[PDB]
RNA sequence: GUAUCUAGGACUACCAUGGUUGCAACGGGUAACGGGGAAUCAGGGUUCGAUUCCGGAGAGGGAGCCUGAGAAACGGCUACCACAUCUAAGGAAGGCAGCAGGCGCGUAAAUUACCCACUCCCAGCUCGGGGAGGUAGUGACGAAAAAUAACAAUACAGGACUCAUAUCCGAGGCCCUGUAAUUGGAAUGAGUACACUUUAAAUCCUUUAACAAGGACCAAUUGGAGGGCAAGUCUGGUGCCAGCAGCCGCGGUAAUUCCAGCUCCAAUAGCGUAUAUUAAAGUUGUUGCGGUUAAAACGUUCGUAGUUGAACUUGUGCUUCAUAC
């Protein structure tokens, strides 16, 4: 069933399987290089960012609920992003005009879950983190 | 606690004018012990008397009374002054050498280029 | 430089984490053998991966094959050095049959328990830990060792250490300086 | 090659162990007098007019004429002569 | 869709945040995890009551 | 022919019309130096490599040159262009992609420390010089080994064993495992700290006096508990609000998902999370996918490259010898 599996066919495997390849969804964005491109991100871990904007995003149907985005410019692209801040409350700890830690979703790019087009998360507020501050065991740094 | 250091793997090695030895030192219900009384020890046993038994090498092993060391015990005092190398003298110092501490002098070479020749003059600059 | 830092993760957590019957087996390793917590356990259980991986490509070789013999033959013997493995064993298809206990019964934190300064395998694991065994003339901080059995005869009280018999308490030091004022 | 430690006396020769290696090996000090030389290469022109030399750099000139590229030569060392050739 | 942000931590202000109480350092990692098997395995010879719960109050 | 250390279109005259290409040339891109290697694996692979080695390359971008065996050198020169510096204003002098340090960029990376004692190199040299290298300091990239308590006993707890009695049910009581801040003396130094050891001289380790254990002390965590996924259909507060949730979903007043508490689980000197990668992924298929309808036959055929390709062509045997049964 097609293959050409000749002794000395050796060439067309390797021309067939780049042709093949090309379709490959994680081979087009590893070749040419869509991260450095396209994604805000320039596949770079991490992006600080400043704080534009607090966002009450709508979530999607079947779940009415208001869930509290953050609107971001990376330092590096000027590039807006819309990140979620998870973990507990937040926004109160976000404050406009602060410098903020953009991280990923863990989802290969694709909008969360419910919230519409947040492909982001927010680790840290002030250099702190997020996480430290709502336990308590962290106390913001002043300005 | 007696003590009783019984030092194994001897070279005769007459090219440094020198048996160089291992020290093998039990203390076996203390520890320690001193390199002064190590060579007053290791003396009375090759005849040698104890500024020559020059003696370093040295870690007090596991949990007792053993220490593994090298003891190098040299033939002529004359032979001695000179292979030495030298910083092994001076621990037991008879022999007390000069610290610059470099940095200092270095400084005074850098200067001491600049100026054609004299070299003399910015000695005593420095 | 060099060239330093040879690493190797010894130190592979499960495939999977929440299985039930994985997570008591563990638990109740650790209980049987007093092991902190369970990353001491998948030190050894990788340790097991290692071995039992070892084995069975030297296996899949014939012997006569000198390089199935020479490798095969010197495991073999190392783990008979260690104590985990029998005469009968000593080939390498028994190997394959080993199970994560053998190792864990070498260790001092095990030994001192079946020889009564212990009484319990719970007792002899500390006792090694804070500095309280001695291997010969050597007193050894590390409760791991999966001891070599012809030094498991030389397993003692540390001698300058108050049992044997030098500082006694200090508590008693304490005791008895309380009676004098 | 003899390494002389003349106080001492031990007289080496640097030979080969089976392992690769170099080792000490302790000679006669009438083995230590002279020594094995492989010939590279026997040529004809210089003093006085054939020149052999050997795989230690060794000139020595004027060979015996039957000496061919691979013989060894003992060499006598406290001069520079060939005294014996192993085709 | 503007719906606000008016409401931002009225729950984290009005839960009155209860005490934190304690019950017992429980103790170090060789001690404790031993500690703990008994909890799950000695205790716990388990009566064949069709199964019970570590987080069961009443 | 010229150049050169050398072949040489390297260069130049003349003279030919060649050279390369669907076996993907020419061009463009590349977080593209190459390899030795690394990561991840059932294997097969896929990915990585900027970096501890080896070779080559460059030293702001470029060009030119002297010396010298060797440099088209930059911690040499000369020049330009771009940068930067001082100046008594005429001028002159510079290359941290060397070591530290600073600024800036960023997700992102250390001390304006000490030493040639080790390792070795260079030099005219036994001796000097050496941020080559070693040393300390910083360092949860990462790897490696575990201090943080243990035993009787007391207070009650379980499970056998016995006396029993044998749904029930009580008394003696053990190797134990414990829930108790009850007790009791013991153990061993991590830390601390003479001394010694270390070291060039210090440091830490390895040694060891003097010290340190009723945790409130020598005082452990980080996520989770509806499902995936291991563990609360718990209690207060909130009530589709706040907010939670990698996903499915929770929250519209028994909330087992929230926010706490309590209880507990899972991994604990580590764990969470992000990003890239790999397993899973058979979702890349050489190994090893699918194509009637699920995403899939070009409208169809000719047809060249490509690719593939039937049978027949030292070969069967016979005998004997040795050699397994």
């Amino acid at each position: 069933m097609g293959k050409p599996r000749g002794l000395r066919t050796a060439r067309k495997h390797v021309n067939h399987r780049r042709d093949q390849r090309w379709a490959d969804k994680d081979y087009k964005k590893a070749h040419l290089g869509t991260r450095w491109k396209a994604n805000p991100f320039g596949g770079a871990s991490h992006a600080k960012g400043i704080v534009l904007e607090k966002v009450g995003v709508e979530a999607k149907q079947p779940n009415s609920a208001i869930r509290k985005c953050v609107r971001v410019q990376l330092i590096k692209n000027g590039k807006k992003i819309t990140a979620f801040v998870p973990r507990d409350g937040s926004l109160n700890y976000i404050e406009e005009n602060d410098e903020v830690l953009v991280a990923g979703f863990g989802r290969k790019g694709h909008a969360v879950g419910d919230i519409p087009g947040v492909r982001f998360k927010v680790v840290k507020v002030a250099n702190v983190s997020l996480l430290a501050l709502y336990k308590e065991k962290k106390e913001r740094p002043r300005s | 606690t007696t003590a009783t250091i019984r030092t194994r793997k001897f070279m005769t090695n007459r090219l440094l004018a020198r048996k160089q030895m291992v020290c093998d030192v039990l203390h076996p219900g203390l520890s320690s012990v001193n390199k002064t009384e190590i060579r007053e020890k290791l003396a009375a046993m090759y005849k040698v008397t104890p500024d020559v038994v020059f003696a370093f090498g040295f870690r007090t092993n596991f949990g007792g009374g053993r220490s593994t060391g090298f003891a190098l015990i040299y033939d002529t005092l004359d032979f001695a002054k000179k292979f030495e190398p030298k910083y092994r003298l001076a621990r037991h110092g008879l022999f007390e050498q000069k610290k610059q501490t470099r940095k200092q002098r270095k400084e005074r070479r850098n200067r001491m280029k600049k100026v054609r020749g004299t070299a003399k003059a910015k000695i005593g600059t420095g | 430089g060099r060239i330093p830092s040879v690493f190797s993760k010894t130190y592979v957590t499960p495939r999977r984490p929440y299985e039930k019957a994985r997570l008591d087996q563990e638990l109740k390793i650790i209980g049987e053998y007093g092991l902190r917590n369970k990353r001491e356990v998948w030190r050894v259980k990788y340790a097991l991966a290692k071995i039992r991986k070892a084995a069975r490509e030297l296996l899949t070789l014939d012997e006569k094959d000198e390089k199935r013999l020479f490798q095969g033959n010197a495991l073999l013997r190392r783990l008979v050095r260690i104590g985990v493995l029998d005469e009968s064993r000593m080939k390498l298809d028994y190997v394959l049959g080993l199970k994560i206990e053998d190792f864990l019964e070498r260790r001092l934190q095990t030994q001192v328990f079946k020889l009564g300064l212990a009484k319990s395998i719970h007792h002899a694991r500390v006792l090694i830990r804070q500095r309280h065994i001695r291997v010969r003339k050597q007193v050894v901080n590390i409760p791991s060792f999966v001891v070599r059995l012809d030094s498991q005869k030389h397993i003692d009280f540390s001698l300058k250490s108050p049992f044997g018999g030098g500082r006694p308490g200090r508590v008693k030091r304490k005791n008895l300086k309380k009676n004098q004022g | 090659d003899v390494i002389t430690l003349e106080k001492t006396g031990e007289f080496f020769r640097l030979v080969y162990d089976v392992k690769g290696r170099f080792v000490i090996h302790r000679i006669s000090a009438e083995e230590a007098k002279y020594k094995l030389c492989k010939v590279k290469k026997t040529q004809l022109g210089a003093k006085g007019v054939p020149f052999l030399v050997t795989h230690d750099g060794r000139t020595i000139r004027y060979p015996d004429p039957l000496i061919h590229a691979n013989d060894s030569v003992q060499v006598d060392i406290a001069s520079g002569k060939i005294t014996d050739y192993i085709k | 869709v503007h719906g606000s942000l008016a409401r931002a931590g009225k729950v984290k202000g009005q839960t009155p945040k209860v005490e934190k109480q304690e019950k017992k350092k429980k103790k170090t990692g060789r001690a404790k995890r031993r500690i703990q098997y008994n909890r799950r395995f000695v205790n716990f010879v388990q009566g064949f009551g069709r199964r019970r719960g570590p987080n069961a109050n009443s």
